């Protein structure tokens, strides 16, 4: 039902070279602020062997101080205790 | 009648109290210090 040796591809070429426009995010990731990640370090019966040091020099300048206190997204915390899971 | 809000409450285990929200918390916000 084909040629199979069709050599080619989509003729979509669309780069769109587009900045990062960071507006109104939508994407998976829950507003969380300082110690609200210790509730996430309950939240999970695994540990073994992380580095609470990591996390502060890791989320304390990505922190974005605003009125409802700091706050980060899940997804650097995630990132960060993911990274440190030996 | 919960029992969250109010912070802990044990000094027996050092000396200060073991809180949940001080250096930790009370510097990750002072990054608010304009540069």
């Amino acid at each position: 039902n084909g040629s199979s040796l069709q050599n080619a591809d989509k003729i979509n070429n669309g780069n769109d070279n587009d900045n990062d426009n960071d507006v109104v995010p939508s994407k998976e990731g829950s507003l969380l602020r300082c110690s609200e990640i210790w509730d996430r370090i309950t939240t999970h019966p695994k540990y073994s062997d992380i580095d609470v040091d990591g996390l502060c020099s890791e989320l304390m300048a990505k922190a974005k101080c605003s009125e409802r206190g700091v706050v980060i997204n899940a997804e650097d915390v995630q990132l960060a205790l993911n990274k440190h899971m030996n | 009648n919960l029992d969250s809000n109010m912070f802990s409450n044990d000094f027996n285990f050092e000396n200060q109290f073991d809180e949940q929200v001080s250096e930790f918390c009370s510097k990750m916000n002072q990054v608010c210090g304009t540069r």
